[PDB]
RNA sequence: GCAGUGGUGGCCGAGUGGUUAAGGCGUCGGACAUCCGAUUCGCUCUGCGAGCGUGGGUUCGAAUCCCACCCACUGCGC
RNA sequence: GCAGUGGUGGCCGAGUGGUUAAGGCGUCGGACUUGAAAUCCGAUUCGCUCUGCGAGCGUGGGUUCGAAUCCCACCCACUGCGC
């Protein structure tokens, strides 16, 4: 049925290590910048707005906003070493306004190198979805020391019923939703009553969480399939 | 042979279900415990070789570039080497050298153990296998189709000769024990046999194929087992010596048609029909009736050789249909049987489980093995490196093919059951289902033309 | 071997013609001399060896009669026990010598008489070299027309051989057939057999090994380094796989009194042979022609020795294979072998050679023999029933012809019945063809 | 594969340490459906020699007693 | 059976004593792109204590610090012979 419960322990224990290879396989080609965040935020619209970007990979998600708005100064978080290091050598890199620096947001502490009550929003765009489902109220506990008592967290990442939760075979299944891909990563696909009672045990307040509907079509192909992505966001309470 | 990561505990591997699996087989556990630690000393080997092959190869790399920049004259490291002069990076390279040699030689006998205890534990078994080490009382019978407890008079010992188709001690005269000529209208009926397997299986989408029958000895040793290879096989000596062994049954040369090969998931589930003559050198005589044509040391055989895929219970469901045209074979030749599943003691090395058609001869009043199915799973196509996909995956390990055999017919045995359970007073009748394949004069009755031998 | 009586002017021989015949056949007429010496040797050491036994049989009675060299009984009946005992160990000795000198000649004159051959039938053409000498007797069909592929071509086109595999698992030029050509070879095994029982043949399934010590009698000592493999059971038997099925069934009736009535005794021979020389001289020997196992269907007769028999059973066998193959619409000539190529049994020999279109040549398909009482005296399987007093048997006659070996016949089909679409199935197989491949054999790959 | 008994002539059958391998039954020929003769190999042929599954041994002497192998049959293994 | 030329990865095909076994072709999965894809990014022999190191160029050996490259044997092909 499942995959061996003992690959699911080697699974769990070389998460960055995984993550570290497909950067060294892949580089900074695989994954292409998201020109679509502003647009799709109600904030990032437009002082100075500090921003803790958790999952940072290679940039792709913050260095299109940064370079959109230039009052932002950014906090940057990726537990891979080599995502660092391509983010460090990128060329709209400068260290006054942004500030990278690796942690893993499970077993590490974000107040080692944020102040706390400080950054005033933070992104999680496809990150939760390559953390065991186990240790995710783990980084909501993380980055809920240090957000300003009024601010939000934003969240995109896959949902229920995705096409590429069906592509995946029977010999790919971790568990209910939970997938592992050819390259050693997972993916967890969320739904929004699981999502939202994951958030309201660490002490967040729904704001709007609600699925976003895609397709995908290869026109040589003439495939045209169906996407659901999960969108969100949260408030900390404000007293 | 089977995976050695089932041994690794450090992998998901467990060796207590292979004790359990080598007591149920009635064979001897303790062989995993020899296994295990034999492979836990192999790794370690293999670990020092690997490293010492590394402190060579960079030796050479150093000792490269001090050449190629015209230079004027064991925890080494890169930097270490280099700061030597050539003359000592070779002072260094003789002492790898030595104690390469020497992990090298300790660890090709590590392999060897470890693999001579690995071909002696027998695959996994199916949960329908009855757990035993008595074929006689507990093999279990699943099917009865016909009458199996009719009598009549001649057993086929006294009708292959007063039908005058057999001379049994010219041929001893001329091969030795057991030699035969075949003669006459028993000619006519094996190949009328022949024919109706061969079409009957084409039709079921099988390809004919028709093998050689001699095998190398390199390629046999992996399709083969040590005794049957040991003492079962004759050996082929041509000029100069000779590593060519008589096949014993076509499954052995078909097997190792798409030897190491990465076949596509696509077309996987490949049927064969093989025809090829036999030879195999144990006969023994458990009385009288198990004389004349039925234990010899050549006959033909048509074999049914599937290669599946190993997912979604697919080998199984074709062990099924194997079993299932086999047994519809012998039910269009009219001929009594019921199906065993053979008891755990008695199944060989690669079996998971294995089912046998036994004819009743009611001449003889007894039941005869005529077919014999087999499911193998992954056990000889891991030996013989047969991948169930074309690519290889990042991370994952390869996969290999299941392997099923069954035999479809064996001609002098079902010139047996046929001659016992067709005879009359006056011949033998022939059944319906061969009359297109024999001659005229030969499509209504083979008749008697001799006195019986015990009469 | 023949009649040792023919080398002794004694009897009504005279090895004047075993010469003449030893050098039609360009062998050595040095070994009728070697063989006459070491025979006349021979016969004085038997003379000898049996009055020695003849004294000692003697001496054994007056032993026992008194019990209860240049000896007569009467002067040996006036003697102690004793004194005989000595005469006794006298002739045992004398005994001795004798019989190793005896054996020495007969292994002398046994091994130069295993290489004379057969006397040869007034119509052999006498030479030595076979591609201008060879007499064609007479031709059948269209020997001149050309077509695209060869077999070694055609047998890919079809996909039903596997020469790479197969020389991985049996080594050079093993092969595995496949598909539709395993059903050609069985129609063609099974139209052979029904024409041949047909005409009174009894088909015969022989064993695919043979003893030693039966297999030296109908074989030569040259087949069995260069062609004959060797079979090892447990223990280390010496069995040797056959040849062809001629061999067994020789051996059928070995030491045997045939019955006159029942003479022209005819077996069809059905069984696999193995040959070791497999050499190429070329593309178009390649493929399925000349492999070291296929399987052969053979015409085998014992026939009567008198009254020119033998010589109209020859005729009629070899006509039996041209009907086999103007029914199958193979166009062919009859050759009548030279001298200088035939084997020792044989006294005439006609070859069948098959026209090959896609390859321009012709190939030896059939091979038909009269080897009179070479073999028949040496299997001894005597003609009549009852011998006469002071009269030597008489031997019957062996023939032998091979009707059809199914790789070639295979190779010769494909390539006369080549179209642009595949290969047409032969009128007279359709019957014996699986539905599906009653009118047409298609390609389904392209030529190498 | 081992552990019990076996192996006679064209066939079957006697055969005991001293045969003409008896008797039959075939078959061939001759005499007229009976009778007679012949009916393994060799030789310098009207007699001698050899051959009793095949080889050897013991004995003056072996078809006969001993052994090995081969092939059967009866039980085991498989 | 001789007396010549050859044998590279799933396939084709480079390879020059210091490869990363090039380039293709095939196959297989991953895709998060709002500037989505009439495509992009990768993987693809074996082994080990796996971000790496080791082995592997028909198979075995030799020479060399170092060989897929040079030598030998065997095996299997192709070209000429014997048969
Ligand atoms: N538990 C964890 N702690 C910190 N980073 C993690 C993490 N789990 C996964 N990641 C990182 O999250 C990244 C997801 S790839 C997505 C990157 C980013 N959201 C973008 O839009 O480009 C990976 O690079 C991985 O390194
Ligand atoms: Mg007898
Ligand atoms: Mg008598
Ligand atoms: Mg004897
Ligand atoms: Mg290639
Ligand atoms: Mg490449
Ligand atoms: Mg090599």
């Amino acid at each position: 049925t499942l995959v061996s419960d003992f690959k699911q322990q080697k699974l769990e224990q070389e998460a960055q290590k995984n993550w570290d290879l497909f950067y060294k396989r892949n580089s900074t080609n695989f994954f292409k910048d998201r020109h679509w965040t502003t647009r799709e935020f109600e904030e990032l619209r437009s002082q100075k707005l500090t921003m803790l970007e958790a999952g940072c990979g290679v940039g792709n998600c913050l260095f299109p906003l940064l370079e959109e708005d230039p009052n932002i100064f950014a906090y940057a978080c990726d537990f891979s070493p080599r995502a660092i290091e391509y983010v460090k050598q990128n060329p709209l890199y400068d260290t006054e306004r942004c500030k990278v620096f690796q942690c893993d947001l499970t077993k590490d502490d974000l107040l080692d190198h944020v102040p706390p009550e400080s950054v005033d929003v933070v992104m999680l765009i496809f990150v939760l979805s390559a953390v065991h489902p186990d240790k995710m109220h783990l980084v909501l506990q993380n980055i809920y020391k240090v957000l300003k008592p009024g601010k939000s967290v934003l969240f995109r990442d896959y949902g229920l019923y995705d096409h590429a939760m069906l592509r995946f075979k029977a010999s790919s299944k971790l568990g209910e939703n939970f997938y592992v891909r050819q390259d050693g990563t997972r993916s967890y696909f969320f739904t929004d009553d699981f999502l939202a009672q994951l958030f309201m045990d660490t002490g967040y307040e729904e704001v709007v969480n609600e699925y976003v509907f895609r397709e995908t079509v290869n026109k040589k192909e003439g495939l045209c399939v169906p996407r659901v992505f999960l969108q969100s966001k949260f408030l900390k309470p404000p007293k | 042979v089977l995976d050695l990561d089932l041994f690794r505990v450090d992998k998901g591997g467990d060796p207590a279900l292979i004790r359990e699996t080598q007591e149920k087989r009635f064979k001897d556990p303790g062989l995993v415990d020899q296994l295990v630690k034999a492979d836990s000393e192999w790794r370690r080997c293999r670990f020092r070789a690997d490293n010492l092959n590394k402190l060579k190869n960079l030796c050479s790399k150093t000792i490269g570039e001090k050449m190629k920049k015209k230079e004027p004259v064991d925890d080494l490291t890169a930097d270490a080497l280099a700061n030597l002069k050539v003359s000592q990076i070779k002072k260094v390279r003789l002492l790898i050298d030595e104690a390469i040699l020497k992990c090298d030689a300790e660890r090709i006998k590590l392999e060897a153990e470890r693999f001579e205890n690995l071909r002696e534990i027998g695959n996994l078994l199916h949960p329908s296998v009855p757990i035993s080490n008595d074929e006689d009382v507990d093999n279990k019978v699943e099917r009865i189709w016909g009458d199996c407890t009719v009598r009549k008079k001649y057993s086929h010992v006294d009708l292959v000769v007063m039908v005058d188709g057999f001379e049994g001690e010219k041929g001893a005269v001329v091969a030795g024990s057991r030699g035969y000529f075949l003669k006459g209208v028993l000619v006519f009926l094996e190949q009328a046999l022949i024919q109706y397997a061969l079409r009957t299986l084409g039709s079921r989408g099988y390809i004919p194929i028709y093998t050689p029958f001699f095998m190398r000895k390199e390629v046999m040793q992996e399709v083969a087992q040590l005794s049957q290879f040991d003492e079962e096989l004759y050996k082929v000596i041509g000029k100069g010596s000779d590593e060519k062994y008589l096949i014993a049954t076509s499954e052995q040369p078909i097997a190792a048609l798409h030897r190491d090969e990465w076949l596509r998931p696509e077309d996987l589930p490949i049927k064969y029909a093989g025809l090829s003559t036999c030879f195999r050198q144990e006969v023994g005589s458990h009385g009288r009736d198990t004389r004349g044509i039925f234990r010899v040391h050549q006959f033909e055989k048509i074999e049914q050789f599937v290669y599946s895929s190993p997912h979604d219970n697919k080998s199984w469901e074709m062990f099924e249909e194997m079993i299932t045209t086999a047994e519809e074979f012998y039910q269009s030749l009219g001929i009594p049987y019921h199906i065993v599943n053979i008891v755990s003691g008695s199944l060989n090395h690669a079996a998971s489980k294995k089912l046998d058609l036994e004819a009743w001869f009611p001449g003889s009043g007894a039941f005869r093995e005529l077919v014999s199915c087999s499911n193998c799973t992954d056990y000889q196509a891991r030996r013989l490196r047969i991948r169930y996909g074309q690519t290889k995956k990042m991370m994952d390990k390869v996969e290999f093919v299941h392997m099923l055999n069954a035999t479809m017919c064996a001609t002098t045995r079902t010139i047996c059951a046929i001659l016992e359970n067709y005879q009359t007073e006056k011949g033998i009748t022939v059944p319906e289902k061969l009359k297109e394949f024999m001659p005229p004069g030969l499509q209504e009755l083979i008749p008697f033309v001799k006195p019986a031998p015990i009469e």
